[PDB]
């Protein structure tokens, strides 16, 4: 569960992400494709090369969804509802993959936000990405 | 495949009694019914709208048999599952785009089917030996994913 | 998430288990311990030899908690609240282990209830054990 | 452990810049803070109630150094991880009763910490090489569980 302190931590860190979000989501995806190749199976229709405009374009979409989750941190299950139907019922993405993307996001934020990624903030972000993953995954079978 | 001699022998002796037409169809069918997500890979098989529809589908049954057919090969090559399954691996990855996490689901369904068919004879020790085999097969099938 | 047809399959399957539940619970633990040895790390204080008394006794414990969950299928979180705190906060059992016990329980039911373990009931028992697991680990961290 | 020549160079190149005393502390400490369940194994370290209490605990810092050092040996023997870690495997299993799933958690927290320390330098390709290594080390630590 996201406690008050966690929400504050998440708002402050995503805040400092600002207009770089799109770029971070794109790096997170590239990191995931390279470190965990099984995830590419969900994107055979994508151009997966370094610099791919499809990957940047998508990274932006992933970051906007997270920004909207942060904006609706007290009602994530409803705010991400459409994205849950998409992932669980249409794309049918196995839940382990969410853990992999999440890990890759944390890696990206760590590499770009040295001063903000303290122990406490790292724990809050991990918790937040778990909450998002759980919502996107709850109807899956 | 860290299989003790009494394990290899446990696996082998039971496999000799498997009706591949029944088990193969039951395992593939139970996968699609128990884990419906997997149905996206067989949309070309027809109607899989209900359990009965699924267990009766002749494309499900034939494919099930081929699947068990491949599993039999691995049992005869337990010492080199990797080499034995390299082509199938490349296929499930480059042509079919199957997330290897699904290989475990089929393995466990497969184990539940063996137990359903053999009852008392599918003792805990025999189960453990099959869990190792099924893990080894899953891993071998995932080896060439890139 | 359980459907009414699931609730019905679970009640009927479990109703047949009847007086065997305890023996089945113990068989399922013995299966888990031999098949997935890392689960033994949570039971260092137990005699884990074949047919041991603690296992047997513990098996009744687990089987009754499942019986109570079936009876309160519509209100699991409330009914299982004490076990959730025990598993998630006191014992701190990593969630992976729940899937391993669920599978062994399924195998046990499959091996003793030939007539009843149909594809539809198999699916319902699986969604059922997954819900129990979700409640028993909801707070883990 | 499929490590190509370039992955191995990348890995080794980076490791020679790592201050072990310090990175070990950070990694074990971040582990106890982000995944609090892993505090069940260190009740003797005293106070772990808040982040400052953990990160600054001299016992946490000393143990982290210990862990990172064994991690180091591993890197000096990438081609025999199982042998290198065999005694530590048995110890974690028979005496400490640590569920191996915790080895993957530490491995990932360590990747985050490297990324934190090196920012830039920690390119995706370099991350990928480290993920194979942490997986390899966790599997080797898991090998002797029985
Ligand atoms: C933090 C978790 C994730 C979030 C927030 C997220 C968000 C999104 C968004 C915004 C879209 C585009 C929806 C639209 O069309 O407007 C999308 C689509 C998609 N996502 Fe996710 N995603 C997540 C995790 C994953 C993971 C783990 C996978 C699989 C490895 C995945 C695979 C896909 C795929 C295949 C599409 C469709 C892309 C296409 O064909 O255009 N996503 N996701
Ligand atoms: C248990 C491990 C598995 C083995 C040993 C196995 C084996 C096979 C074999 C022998 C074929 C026939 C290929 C040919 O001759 O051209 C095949 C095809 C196929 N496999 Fe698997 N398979 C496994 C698991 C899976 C899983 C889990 C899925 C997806 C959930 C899957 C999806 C497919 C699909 C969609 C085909 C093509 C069927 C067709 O031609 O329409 N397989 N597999
Ligand atoms: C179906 C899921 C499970 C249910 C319904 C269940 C139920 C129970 C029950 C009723 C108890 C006894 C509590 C008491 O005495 O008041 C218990 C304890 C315990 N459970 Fe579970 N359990 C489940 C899964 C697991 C798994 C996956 C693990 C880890 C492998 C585990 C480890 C333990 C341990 C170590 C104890 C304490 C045993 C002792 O010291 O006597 N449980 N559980
Ligand atoms: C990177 C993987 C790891 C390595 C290389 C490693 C290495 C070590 C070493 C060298 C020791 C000292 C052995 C001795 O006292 O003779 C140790 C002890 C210990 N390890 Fe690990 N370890 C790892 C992961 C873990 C994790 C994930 C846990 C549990 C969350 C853990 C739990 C413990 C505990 C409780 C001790 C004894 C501490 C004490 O002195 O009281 N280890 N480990």
């Amino acid at each position: 569960v996201l406690s008050p302190a966690d929400k504050t931590n998440v708002k402050a860190a995503w805040g400092k992400v600002g207009a770089h979000a799109g770029e971070y989501g794109a790096e997170a995806l590239e990191r995931m494709f390279l470190s965990f190749p099984t995830t590419k199976t969900y994107f055979p229709h994508f151009d997966l090369s370094h610099g791919s405009a499809q990957v940047k374009g998508h990274g932006k979409k992933v970051a906007d969804a997270l920004t909207n989750a942060v904006a609706h941190v007290d009602d994530m299950p409803n705010a991400l509802s459409a994205l849950s139907d998409l992932h669980a019922h249409k794309l049918r993405v196995d839940p382990v993959n969410f853990k992999l993307l999440s890990h890759c996001l944390l890696v990206t934020l760590a590499a770009h936000l040295p001063a903000e990624f303290t122990p406490a903030v790292h724990a809050s972000l991990d918790k937040f990405l778990a909450s998002v993953s759980t919502v996107l995954t709850s109807k899956y079978r | 495949m860290h299989l003790t001699p009494e394990e290899k022998s446990a696996v082998t002796a039971l496999w000799g009694k498997v009706n591949v037409d029944e088990v193969g169809g039951e395992a593939l069918g139970r996968l699609l019914v128990v884990y419906p997500a997997t149905q996206r890979f067989f949309e070309s098989f027809g109607d899989l709208s209900t359990p009965d529809a699924v267990m009766g589908n002749p494309k499900v049954k034939a494919h099930g048999k081929k699947v068990l057919g491949a599993f039999s090969d691995g049992l005869a090559h337990l010492d080199n599952l990797k080499g034995t399954f390299a082509t199938l691996s490349e296929l499930h990855c480059d042509k079919l785009h199957v997330d290897p996490e699904n290989f475990r689901l089929l393995g466990n369904v497969l184990v539940c089917v063996l137990a359903h068919h053999f009852g008392k004879e599918f003792t805990p020790p025999v189960q453990a030996a099959y869990q190792k085999v099924v893990a080894g097969v899953a891993n071998a099938l995932a080896h060439k994913y890139h």
